[PDB]
């Protein structure tokens, strides 16, 4: 069974693919047009998803899915009985 | 392993900055206060009944090593003639490498003499020193 | 806590070397000095993910066979006391403390307030990224967790940090006893060809610089003194010789121990003299 | 440096709040206003002697 | 064998204490006082007919590693501005690490001047000079 | 940027021996202290563009054989740290700045100024030769030419000048990380007949001092302190032995990293406390 | 490689030089500057309210080993009576070895004291000292 | 003070303060060493400065002086 659980969320974040290739963006322009896509769905740039962030610049590119991105770690024990 | 209850602090751990720069090639730094603590002695008593604080006196000296850009006369931070006359207050902070924390802040900083040293076998160096109104210890944690 | 310097460099050594060999462009920028010839061809061996060939690391006399092709090899060397305190006393805590750790987290919603949750239980904050708590915000701690008020800080609900914290064990108030150790350890690069061992050697350099920012190093271990032998044969008896250049490294750090307290004073009672 | 040119009288140092986020900051402040002379009462006691 | 009748004090067998808070990495400490003797002189003597004390002057000195934590400026003992008009006295005491008993303590220390070095190859290091209205050996045995 | 001293050695010494032992009167003035019997024999030797006889140079335990008549053996030696900086701090940068170059250009006619043309992108400029551009001039880069304006330069639509400069790469601003090392190194010329040898180190001695001007050792190579051991036989087990005086060469550099930074800040908002 | 965003001043890369003659076998010189820095304290507060600037002294320091040929005296820098009172101000230059820029100029500089040293074991060593007008770090770039 | 504890006066209240007496003492037996009869203010000196204690001065002239109880 389950001694102890914990649940915490390291990152969350919004994470932009393309929609022809389907290919992550790796690295951008001077204004944040791409110039480079990679496959890894995790090594893909990345932004914090917060309100704030939205108002600083999605808003470049038209060839642009901007996904949004949450990382999960959990901790946690067991008892195996015998 | 690494326990924070008995950390110190050394040159690899501190940032010296002004305006938001760092200075380079930064190699040491002194402070130093006076309070003017005096006694008070009665006719009845050899022993000084109470001590007084009456006077602030602060300094703080800043050895570097020339770079060839940059310079503290080149930063405009120091003065070589009457252009000193036109430079307002700096305010020089001792913030921390790691958390990019504040340790110590002297505000209102003064230029009070400069040293320049050319010397055949060593790099070349240079020394300020200042006088600052206050120093401060706020915004931490 | 005693401090295995050899084991510290084992441990940031092994990955933060996979790293770099991992990528191209940071090499260029670490052999940028080198020849071309010298610099590609140690490039087309090592570096790529796609690398056939690799680099090992190990401790001084071990029973099998190293990579000879390319190994680091470390060994502990000499140690020194440099300075004492009054009494050997270091610090004093209320509170059982081990590591300190950086964690990041989100924030979450609660009706009051924002709250942070970290895998362990927080003990001593020492910093959340680039936010400066005001005493309207009353920032404080509970078990894992740190919290702080919503008020006027509505937009970060979900505000993503980096948190700076210590791993509390127990309340049991102690002392620390320890001194200052001044200690000495050797790390050389092996090859049967010098080019080679000339390329392993910068790329350590590297290496040793990006660990001054690292928090053991920054906390721990302190004040690097570096010093390079020249390079000799190693081996002559073989069909090959083996070069290397050992390099010295040195580090300043406490020998500590936990003192506990159990004469906690809590009663006071004033009585005058008969007379 | 307001304070040593009389320009506010007092502040709380503590109550100042600083939040970092990507590109943007925020900062919260609070200051005393300053407080002018309004009202005086008096009164009046005539006495013999 | 452990033959008491010879023994000394060293680093190993003393503490430094403020408030009850052993102050930590503490590194050396020295303690002046001055009686301000002078001699009487008669027309018809070279020689002083007797000496008389005048005044009791008394400085004490601690040099310390700065920690991370618990500074001299974090615990409050010490000032860096006009906070120090509301810093009260203190009593500094030096007491034994085997019995826990006083070996001196001084009473109502108030500090002079304040000094911090900050340097690129070695530990940071600060220094504080108090004044002290007076000192006790009393608590003994 | 890692410094490879002996890369730099053998990158300096091959070009400029070459030209010096190329012409005969510059021998001369070297050679002017020894004797005409010494003097004569090698510049019969080597000296002149027809010279049968040839120099070499290279690094120690090759697994070919070398030149014995006259060859320059280099080998690494040790090294040492010497002085720190807070942080280890060297510099701040806003541009991502590779070598410094000099470059020879000749002015070009434009409509509203005279402009040089680079190799490459210009980032900083530290001078032009023997120009100071007044205000007026309105001195400006773009690119990977230099311009200034035209009126009251007109003589100068051929001018022709040196430029020195720093190569660009990005404009992504970083710190510098880093510290100085104190690093020795080796050098010693062979011969199996004495006189040869004795003329081969005071012919290194001199381009030594030439290095003194390069622009590598100005800004990266500081603080030359040479140290000459006494003419030993470095061979005995051969027909006849070999001899060689070692030379030690001392140098001050810094061993520096590249950290770049993102947190650019760029709006700035204030918001009052509520109460 | 060579980044010139880290490069320092040594003595292999610097030039001393008067009235565009590169002195001979000059080992050091040293520049000071005092601006005179005083606070103002009022009646209500220990703390200085500001600092001023008040008064420019600066004076550098040559070092030299006297060549036969060329030595102060000989090149009519220096003085060593009446014929001082004839000798005219002169300005001393700092410039870099690689580019010839100038790095500081002192304008108007005036001798102060006279120093050599006559020895058996070591090379003959003579020092001047100077007290300048102003100094200029213009010409720049 | 002497003008909070009445020895000394400012304004025209001196008309309204008599005589005092001063004396002079051994501090281990409180045994006088001597005294001043009839003393009555002359001059009244108070000074202010930035770093300095407030010192504060007067003058007394008196009737007579005696030196009893001595012996």
């Amino acid at each position: 069974s389950i001694e102890k659980k914990e649940e915490v969320i390291a990152h969350n974040e919004v994470v932009f693919r393309s929609l022809t290739q389907g290919l992550y963006v790796k690295e951008v322009d001077i204004y944040s047009d791409v110039v480079s896509y990679t496959k890894d769905v995790d090594e893909a740039l990345a932004m914090p998803n917060t309100i704030n962030f939205k108002n600083s610049r999605l808003i470049m590119n038209l060839d642009l899915e901007p996904l949004n991105k949450i990382q999960k770690v959990i901790y946690e024990t067991h008892l195996e009985g015998l | 392993a690494s326990e924070a209850k008995q950390t110190v602090h050394t040159g690899n751990t501190v940032l010296l900055m002004i305006k938001g720069k760092p200075v380079g090639r930064a190699q040491s730094a002194s402070g130093q206060r006076e309070y003017g603590t005096t006694g008070v002695y009665e006719i009845g008593s050899i022993m000084p009944q109470e001590h007084v604080y009456l006077r602030y006196e602060g300094t703080i000296t800043v050895e570097r090593l020339r770079m060839k850009k940059e310079n503290f006369a080149d930063l405009g931070y120091a003065s070589l003639g009457e252009e000193i006359l036109k430079k307002d207050i700096i305010d020089i902070l001792v913030v921390d490498n790691l958390t990019k924390q504040v340790i110590i802040s002297y505000h209102g900083c003064s230029a009070n003499n400069y040293n320049e040293t050319w010397q055949t076998n060593e790099i070349v160096t240079e020394e300020i020193e200042f006088s600052y109104l206050t120093a401060s210890d706020k915004a931490r944690t | 806590a005693i401090t295995s310097v050899d084991s510290y460099l084992l441990s940031e050594i092994k990955p933060r070397l996979n790293t770099v060999l991992e990528n191209c462009y940071i090499i260029d920028e670490v052999l940028k000095d080198f020849d071309y010839q010298t610099r590609e061809s140690f490039k087309e061996a090592f570096c790529g993910k796609n690398a056939q060939h690799e680099v090992t690391v190990g401790f001084n006399f071990p029973k099998f066979k190293n990579n000879y092709e390319a190994h680091y090899l470390i060994q502990l060397g000499q140690g020194q006391e440099t300075k004492n305190s009054l009494g050997s006393i270091q610090s004093s805590y209320f509170e059982a403390t081990g590591d300190t750790l950086v964690e990041s987290s989100t924030a979450i919603r609660e009706d009051d307030k924002l709250v942070f949750t970290v895998s362990k239980p927080i003990g001593e904050l020492i910093k959340v990224e680039d936010i400066e708590f005001a005493k309207y915000d009353n920032l404080q701690v509970e078990g894992n967790k740190v919290s702080f008020k919503y008020q006027t800080n509505e937009d970060y609900e979900n505000y993503n940090a980096n948190i700076i914290f210590t791993e509390k064990k127990n309340d049991s108030k102690g002392l620390v006893k320890g001194f200052t150790v001044e200690e000495q350890v050797t790390v050389v690069g092996l090859s049967f060809n010098v080019d080679v061992a000339r390329c392993l050697d910068a790329v350590l350099k590297m290496i040793l610089i990006s660990m001054r920012d690292s928090i053991e190093e920054q906390q721990t271990f302190q004040l690097q003194n570096l010093s390079f032998g020249d390079i000799a044969p190693i081996i002559e008896d073989g069909d090959s010789m083996i070069f290397g250049r050992p390099t010295i490294i040195k580090y300043t750090s406490s020998l500590d121990l936990d003192y506990t307290i159990t004469q906690d004073i809590n009663k006071l009672t004033f009585k005058e003299r008969k007379d | 440096r307001k304070k040593r040119d009389n320009e506010i009288q007092d502040f709380p140092a503590e109550d100042v709040q600083v939040i970092v986020e990507g590109n943007e900051a925020r900062i919260s402040m609070t200051v005393y206003p300053i407080r002018s002379f309004k009202k005086i009462s008096v009164s009046l006691v005539y006495k013999q002697q």
